[PDB]
């Protein structure tokens, strides 16, 4: 099962205001139309890359999702990162514990942190070892998918975990679906209100419009003829010659030469 | 939790030989140093005897001194006061405390000591 | 050796009420000494172990003051279990002698 | 704890009050090796190590960098390279009492010297003869660990001490440890020096009309600089502005007509031009004159 | 131990360049003042340096001598190059005082 | 400049206690470590002791170790050298020694002891 990202999940880059401007930056981003991976829980909790960015879209009645849990093994053998949220406290610990391939839960941690009706999405980057989340809560009247709306997510917490994550599962009690969509670097033109809410953006690299917006840095385009970036045709295959003979140089003989 | 415990303490005959036992529990005995100490009848406390932890070094209380000895045993995890020349003015309630003075310092229930 | 005395000759007063006691050493002990409250029938307690800190599960109440000869020990608001003898201890000097000891009173 | 088997503590996501310490009475010795001892407290640091164990005078003299002795060879190793501060403060009232303590011991004996910052708490007896042990006391073996004897008669120099060593590490982390500060207090209307959160500008404060989301800490302008800033405190927006500037220009007839001259501060309002701060006052130097009455906007 | 040879562990400020500071002064590095005693967070500045045979190499004594050199328009007294008879009038390479 | 009078050699009866007394002058004492040098009769100099200029730090020869003790006070100046269970072996002219083997190198006049 697929989605269409459609045009959801952007995120606030930094903690600048910015007010009625229009504003390029190039970080991680969800790529428009992404065709964002669909994970059924009804009547499916496989371990995940993190591939850098992860951005997480749960549509849950009962809020059946819980936590997170990131690591580079996530077997317990090296520190992984652990998210919970039970009642109104969530707890995030980078001890190591032992994991079921699907988590049904009845309805030596250097860090400790404490804290479908609606659509919960959640954007994880881990940089120079900072877990960055941003989370956006919308109300959602469409059970099938996602909006094809903009919503700007805005960030929760940074975290000083300073731990590599190559792969993160999902915990949820079991008595909701989710979908994954992994981040990719691109320019995005963000642009801003007057109170400093990002409204809507553009994705340079979805479409030639799309480029002549980011190369204008205006949404609105006028009539002509605009250059907007260089074609390059890319190599289908690496060909390394080399002389085909196969003796070895007697760097032996000098290196362990009895005397010099 | 440490807890110390005494007995051995009964009514004496005066000149009577006297031994007291102090037990331990809950602790390493043989690390740890012991001391012991009495309490005259409205009075306050007198300190009679110290054993060192491997029991090499004794010192006495100088009206106890020569009459007052104090032996122990690291298998038994017992501190034994022998009382030897008693007297009425010897006649105490005797408290035998580990690490007196310090942090560690625990005290035992104690057990009464009567010399008529 | 060092004879331990008390300062206070007679210490009664009523449940809540600030209260405080004084120990005096004959010659100079530096900071060893050791502040006890014992129970008619009971075991010795050592409210404050070097006179000048507070030994664990003993109350906050209690509380150790003084430096060198001089020795007090303030207890911020009485109990009916507060009531008791209390005595005061030099471990400077391998020969011992207690304190003589006040008995507070309701 | 014992020397031998030293404590250690690490200490993350805090803000650690050096100052404190400092401020703390008793503290024989405070040395600190390669950090500075007093003003670096604000550096941060990925994580502090706490080493606590309790040693003799002559010992704490010891347990320095490139310093060799038997607790250094034995019990507790210091190495050259690290940036640490070694506090010890003198222990005689709790750490002694009659008889001796035997509380806190020390290894007299090992088959090597220990490698910096590693703990060794092996009782096996040391095998100084060519015989071997078996682990039993045997001639020329004897018990690796010797306690060590604290009474309150024994004199300063074998008197107990206890000391916490504190080891800092930097590494490609977040470096959580760190040192606050004072924070000063928000002056408003006038010309300064302005750090907010570790941004730093030159300029006038003011009341800002503009609503920040709760987030977003402050505004942008095009050199990327702050037009505004929120107050970390009080959660109050601050319109920054620029310090007046501008060009000078004296406005001469030529020499030979006359010395007279008349000069045009640029884009200032005249209340500003006495603080022109023209080092002599009442005398028409650098500028023709401040406090002129020939003044026009 | 070599007693002989000191070094200032704790000074107020930063030494400017080229300066010296032979002062005794105890160090206030403690809340209260020294007032010129020993006291809790006082310190003597100067500590002598532990010297010893069998001391590592890092931490054995070194000789220094630092070498100051002044390049002016002054006399240049200190000049340390053979002296040629002048040549005048035809073209010719020269070097006066470096 | 430098001044070393050494006090307190006399003839002992074997196993009796002997203490000499090195003093010092026109030079800062604490600053400099200070060395034992016994000369025994016609035989090669003998090095006895070295306390350090802190002095927390004495080393011994081995047969001196555990007969002899050496120490010093800053405030009289004078490094004390004790003997202890004398032997006729022991009969040697000693001499105080400051810093040995070094450029700060001074020697004491030295006084007969004979057990």
């Amino acid at each position: 099962a697929y989605t269409n990202s459609f045009t959801r999940g952007v995120y606030y880059p930094d903690k600048v205001f910015r007010s009625s401007v229009l504003h390029s930056t190039q970080d991680l981003f969800l790529p428009f139309f992404s065709n964002v991976t669909w994970f059924h829980a009804i009547h499916d909790n496989p371990v995940l890359p993190f591939n850098d960015g992860v951005y997480f879209a749960s549509t849950e009645k009962s809020n059946i999702i819980r936590g997170w849990i990131f690591g580079t093994t996530l077997d317990s053998k090296t520190q992984s990162l652990l998210i919970v949220n039970n009642a109104t406290n969530v707890v995030i610990k980078v001890c190591e514990f032992q994991f079921c391939n699907d988590p049904f839960l009845g309805v030596n941690c250097t860090f400790e942190y404490v804290s479908f009706k609606n659509l919960r999405e959640f954007v994880f980057k881990n940089i120079d070892g900072y877990f960055k989340i941003y989370s956006k809560h919308t109300p959602i009247n469409l059970v099938r998918d996602l909006p094809q709306g903009f919503s700007a997510l805005e960030p929760l917490v940074d975290l000083p975990i300073g731990i590599n994550i190559t792969r993160f599962q999902t915990l949820l009690a079991l008595h909701a679906a989710y979908y994954v969509g992994y981040l990719q670097p691109r320019t995005f033109l963000l642009k801003y209100n007057e109170n400093g809410t990002i409204t809507d953006a553009v994705d340079c690299a979805l479409d030639p419009l799309s480029e002549t917006k980011c190369t204008l840095k205006s949404f609105t385009v006028e009539k002509g003829i605009y250059q907007t970036s260089n074609f390059r045709v890319q190599p289908t295959e690496s060909i390394v010659r080399f002389p085909n003979i196969t003796n070895l140089c007697p760097f032996g003989e000098v290196f362990n030469a009895t005397r010099f | 939790e440490v807890q110390l415990v005494e007995s051995g303490g009964g009514l004496v005959q005066p000149g009577g030989s006297l031994r007291l036992s102090c037990t331990a529990s809950g602790f390493t005995f043989s690390n740890y140093g012991f001391h012991w100490v009495r309490q005259a009848p409205g009075k306050g406390l007198e300190w009679v005897t110290i054993i060192s932890y491997d029991g090499i070094t004794k010192h006495y209380a100088d009206s106890v001194k020569d009459r007052f000895t104090v032996s122990r045993d690291n298998s038994k995890t017992m501190v034994y006061l022998q009382m030897n020349n008693l007297k009425l003015d010897d006649t105490a309630v005797y408290y035998c405390a580990r690490d007196l003075g310090t942090y560690d310092d625990s005290w035992g229930q104690g057990v009464l000591v009567t010399v008529s | 050796d060092i004879q331990m005395t008390q300062s206070p000759s007679a210490l009664s007063a009523s449940v809540g009420d600030r209260v405080t006691i004084s120990c005096r050493a004959s010659q100079n002990i530096d900071g060893f000494l050791a502040w006890y409250q014992q129970k008619p029938g009971k075991a010795p307690k050592l409210l404050i172990y070097a006179a000048s800190r507070l030994q664990s599960g003993i109350p906050s109440r209690f509380s150790g003051s003084g430096s060198g000869t001089d020795f007090t020990l303030t207890i911020s608001s009485l109990q009916p279990e507060d009531f008791a003898a209390y005595y005061c201890q030099q471990v400077y000097s391998a020969p011992l002698t207690f304190g003589g000891g006040t008995k507070v009173e309701f | 704890a014992s020397v031998y088997a030293w404590n250690r503590k690490r200490i993350s996501n805090c803000v650690a009050d050096y100052s404190v310490l400092y401020n703390s009475a008793s503290f024989s010795t405070f040395k600190c090796y390669g950090v500075s001892p007093t003003k670096l407290n604000d550096l941060c640091f990925t994580n502090v190590y706490a080493d606590s164990f309790v040693i003799r005078g002559d010992e704490v003299r010891q347990i320095a960098p490139g310093q060799t002795g038997k607790i250094a060879d034995y019990n507790y190793k210091l190495p050259d390279d690290f940036t640490g501060c070694v506090i010890a403060w003198n222990s005689n009232n709790l750490d002694s009492k009659v008889g001796g303590n035997y509380n806190y011991l020390y290894r007299l004996f090992r088959k090597s010297n220990l490698k910096p910052f590693e703990r060794d708490i092996s009782t096996e007896i040391y095998q100084a003869g060519s015989t071997p042990c078996n682990g039993v006391e045997g001639f020329n073996c004897y018990f690796p660990l010797q306690s060590y004897g604290f009474q309150p008669t024994n004199g300063v120099g074998y008197q107990p001490y206890r000391v916490v060593v504190l080891s800092f590490e930097l590494l490609h982390a977040p470096a959580t440890v760190c040192g606050p500060k004072k924070s000063t207090n928000l002056v408003k209307n006038k010309c300064v020096n302005f750090n907010f959160n570790g941004l730093t500008g030159t300029g006038v404060l003011t009341e800002s009309n503009k609503k920040f989301l709760p987030f977003q800490q402050f505004g942008r302008d095009i050199a990327d600089t702050t037009d505004a800033v929120r107050d970390p405190q009080t959660l109050e927006i601050l319109d920054i502005t620029p310090c007046s500037f501008g060009g000078v220009s004296v406005i001469t007839p030529g020499t030979n007509t006359s010395n007279q001259v008349a000069v045009l501060y640029q884009d200032v309002n005249c209340t500003e031009v006495p603080v022109a701060i023209h080092a002599d006052q009442l005398t028409p130097t650098w500028r023709v004159y401040s406090t002129g009455s020939n003044v026009f906007q």
